[PDB]
């Protein structure tokens, strides 16, 4: 009759009763995205608005009982975890103004216009398209037609969710956005929402220099595609980066290419040439996961899952997406093709799957990953490990008589690097942004200001044509539109890199990190199972340290990851300079 | 000549919480035609042995049949702990029997979810060995009484299996019987080939 045992049958009941709807919930999402039709998108928000009313009602009994009471840990996090509400201590009036407010700018992104809509249109122009011109006129056009009708409801938006967040006792919303990485356990296994700021600073200092250089190389190749437009010494202009904002530089591999006569690793004519479908591809994948000690698929997996699209006069979506309906039922639904990146997506979406049936055992609540970042990076190193040069050999799609090139390496890591490296800065500058904008460091006047500013000293990128603070230039990107946290990337990125090096150093792997397999290695695999089956009904530390026996963030295995091509790079800048001045603009003269 | 056809294959089968119990008496016992059927998932017997079991004979046989999930099997044994083995159905430690099982998606599943077969979660303490109870009186948790109505810290005792085809191995009904044996002062009647 204590304050435990009304806890647990409280908990036991919950358990029992939320299966049911989720199980329901995620069975009508399901046959919406198969089929797509006017009839099942009245069941599917049916079942969603049951459910989050169910959820809703029984947060609200929740806090009746105090944390205090209770002695035992995994009681506690259920607790904890049922007793989070966000937009349930407002006015109704606030509420409903906050959800107008969320409503129109989600559309108002959606269907903008500029003169051809987003989507298919400007990002073709953005992808593929060489004239200087040609990009200026869209990237300004765009930036003016949806920045200039977004800007009061931003500022609505950030003085709702402070009024938020403070009712909740939180200091700000930036706050409460770091608040998925607090944890509250023993002597040696505790984290605060203050040191991760700190944390994420000192490690974006050990990168900066494979940044110069990269920068270095990138700006000195372009000189040639556009001959009279960027300066020796100053910094890139942003609307030639290879999209309309610049989180990615992947597409620039054509313009700065170390050796551009030597082609890639590509096996789609020797995979054609053997007659594979799909059903192939999933059984190989199957065997590379069985091969290091974990199971094999369901017999519901080859039943019920999609792997192919239908020609019968149905409407699919078919966005590669891993499911876990619940109840032991697990589908992957693919548009699967013929090609190479379909033969990794495969692997990576299978590493998804393997993650899900690990936690199965424990309970309802505790049936995700450590933290935000876990559960991708699990995924990408499996995609990592599959596309070696010794995979391919030992599978066959590659003949037994081939050589290893250099050139190819180079050619490989310095995509690699456009790929990875050049997306930390960004993500940095535009996480501390909406940090300062929030815990209101920033005058509300000064907001182009210090968004030029800081894009100019961190990331080394200058505007084209200057602006005033009557534009809004972050709300073109679609996570800032739409509210979703952002440095979930960050982290990923440094744990995936973690994660390949301890397994590379269990499997007794000699040379270069980036030629690692982890194929035929029971301990490899039987290790990482380990963290796979604790879910979250324990903090991300221990998570951490049982694989690489750390407590804490490290970029060593990054830029060790990197090592060849920091070398042949250093070599090649002796006749340039590295650096920028932030005092060249290009509308000076 | 006495029906281990009955028990086996009829139509309905009873929920877990309250099991069936069905005696045989005065007939000749065939245990063959039921351990090379070569469709039973477990065929484990306690206190005696499968093959010697058409030599010795009994008064009486008792028979208890039920639905359980496919993970709750496990717990139909002597000494094993868990939710439905110490709620719903219990077996002593000295125990002389077969526990057998099959599974049942074709019959016991629908697209909408079946919500027939229930059991009980809630119960203030353990069934003693051989033991039905049936009440649906409310569960009370808290020391404050609530009169006949569920509310807060009043919960109501039984549940219901969302069984459907979808389902994963484990999560699938399961048909389980239960037989034991008899041997008392009355004359042994029950058993079969010579
Ligand atoms: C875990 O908690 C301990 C104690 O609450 C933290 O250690 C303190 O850290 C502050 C940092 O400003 C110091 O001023 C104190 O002197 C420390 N106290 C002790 C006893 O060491 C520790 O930092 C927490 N862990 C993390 C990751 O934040
Ligand atoms: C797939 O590539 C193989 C490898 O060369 C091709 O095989 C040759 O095909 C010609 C014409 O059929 C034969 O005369 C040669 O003897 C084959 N060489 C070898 C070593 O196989 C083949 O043509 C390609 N596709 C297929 C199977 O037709
Ligand atoms: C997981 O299931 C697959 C189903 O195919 C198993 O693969 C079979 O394994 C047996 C030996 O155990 C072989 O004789 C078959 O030829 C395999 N099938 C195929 C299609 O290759 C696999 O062994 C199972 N994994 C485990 C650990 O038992
Ligand atoms: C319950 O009914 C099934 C059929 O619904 C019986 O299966 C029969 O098994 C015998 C052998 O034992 C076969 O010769 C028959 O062909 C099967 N089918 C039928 C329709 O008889 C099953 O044996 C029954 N269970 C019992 C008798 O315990
Ligand atoms: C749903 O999709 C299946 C095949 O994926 C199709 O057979 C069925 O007709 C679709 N539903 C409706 C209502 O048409
Ligand atoms: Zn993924």
């Amino acid at each position: 009759q204590s304050t435990e045992d009304l806890v647990n049958t409280f908990l036991e009941k919950f358990n029992y009763e939320a299966e049911e709807l989720s199980y329901q919930s995620s069975l009508a999402s399901w046959n919406y995205n198969t089929n797509i039709t006017d009839e099942n998108l009245q069941k599917m928000n049916n079942a969603g608005a049951k459910w989050s009313a169910f959820y809703e009602e029984q947060s609200k009994l929740a806090k009746t009982y105090p944390l205090e009471e209770i002695q035992d840990s995994t009681v506690k996090r259920q607790l904890r975890a049922l007793q989070h509400s966000g937009s349930s201590v407002l006015s109704a009036d606030k509420n409903q103004r906050l959800n107008t407010i969320l409503n129109s700018m989600s559309t108002i992104y959606s269907t903008g216009k500029a003169c051809l809509l987003l989507e298919p249109g400007l990002d073709d122009i953005m992808e593929n398209s060489k004239d200087y011109n040609e990009r200026l006129w869209a990237w300004e056009g765009w930036r003016s037609e949806v920045g200039k009708q977004l800007r009061p409801l931003y500022e609505e938006y950030v003085a709702l969710k402070n009024e938020m967040a403070r009712a909740n006792n939180y200091e700000d919303y930036g706050d409460y956005w770091r608040g998925d990485y607090e944890e509250e356990w023993e002597n040696g296994y505790n984290y605060s929402r203050n040191q991760l700021i700190d944390d994420v600073e000192h490690t974006f200092t050990q990168i900066m220099p494979l940044y110069q250089h990269l920068h270095a190389y990138v700006r000195t190749k372009l000189m040639d595609t556009y001959p009279s437009y960027i300066s020796p010494t100053g910094c890139l202009p942003a609307h030639l980066l290879g999209d309309m904002w610049g989180r990615f530089w992947t597409n620039l591999y054509p313009l700065t290419v170390p050796f551009g006569q030597k082609p890639n690793i590509d096996v789609t004519n020797a995979m054609v040439n053997q007659s594979w479908d799909a059903r192939k591809i999933f059984k190989e994948a199957e065997k590379f996961f069985v091969s290091v000690g974990l199971p094999n698929m369901t017999q519901g997996f080859w039943e019920n899952s999609m792997l192919t699209e239908p020609s019968d006069s149905w409407k699919v979506v078919c966005h590669p997406t891993a499911w876990d309906l619940g109840r032991g039922d697990f589908r992957i639904k693919m548009c699967t093709k013929v090609t190479m990146d379909d033969f990794l997506t495969a692997h990576h979406e299978m590493g998804h799957i393997q993650y899900d049936m690990a936690y199965a055992a424990q309970p309802f609540l505790l049936r995700n990953g450590a933290n935000e970042g876990f559960h991708e990076a699990v995924g990408e190193i499996m995609s990592l490990s599959a596309a070696t040069p010794n995979h391919l050999k030992n599978i066959g799609l590659l003949p037994p008589s081939f050589f290893e090139d250099s050139e190819t390496e180079i050619n490989f890591l310095l995509k690699q690097a456009l790929t990875i490296v050049g997306t930390l800065p960004f993500t940095y500058m535009l996480e501390k942004w909406r940090w300062m904008v929030f815990k209101g460091e920033i005058p509300k006047d000064q907001w182009m200001k210090t968004w030029w500013e800081m894009k100019r000293n961190i990331v080394g990128v200058v505007e084209p044509v200057p602006h005033d603070e009557t534009y809004c230039d972050p709300a073109s990107l679609f996570h800032v539109a739409n509210d979703y946290s952002f440095i979930r990337y960050y982290t990923r990125t440094i744990y995936q890199f973690q994660f390949q090096e301890a397994l590379c150093q269990i499997a007794k792997h000699e040379g270069p990190l980036h030629k690692c397999d982890i194929s035929n290695s029971s301990e490899a695999g039987q290790k990482l199972l380990e963290m796979l089956k604790l879910g979250k009904s324990k903090p991300w530390t221990y998570a951490l340290e049982i694989v690489v026996g750390a407590k804490n963030m490290d970029v060593r295995p990054l830029l060790n990851y990197f090592e060849p091509l920091f070398t042949w790079l250093k070599e090649q800048n002796r006749n340039s300079f590295v650096g920028w001045n932030t005092d060249w603009s290009p509308y000076a003269d | 000549l006495c029906p281990f056809g009955e028990v086996f294959n009829a139509t309905r089968f009873a929920s877990v919480y309250a099991w069936n119990r069905k005696r045989i008496s005065n007939c000749v016992a065939d245990y063959s035609v039921l351990y090379n059927s070569a469709s039973f998932s477990t065929f484990k017997c306690y206190g005696v042995s499968p093959t010697k079991l058409n030599d010795l004979c009994f008064t009486n046989v008792y028979a208890d049949s039920f639905v359980i999930r496919g993970d709750e099997v496990r717990q139909i044994a002597p000494g094993q702990t868990g939710k439905i083995a110490d709620y719903n159905y219990k077996l002593p430690d000295d125990f002389t029997g077969c526990v057998i099982a099959w599974n049942s998606n074709n019959l016991d599943s629908k697209v909408g979810g079946n919500y027939n077969y229930l059991y009980r979660l809630f119960r203030k303490s353990n069934l003693k060995p051989f033991e039905r109870d049936i009440s649906t009186e409310i569960y009370q948790a808290g020391s404050t009484p609530c009169n006949g109505v569920e509310g807060f810290n009043c919960y109501f005792p039984l549940q219901s299996y969302g069984f459907q085809p979808t389902n994963g191995v484990g999560y699938q009904p399961y048909r389980v019987v239960v037989l034991s044996f008899e041997l008392l002062h009355a004359p042994a009647t029950v058993c079969g080939p010579k």
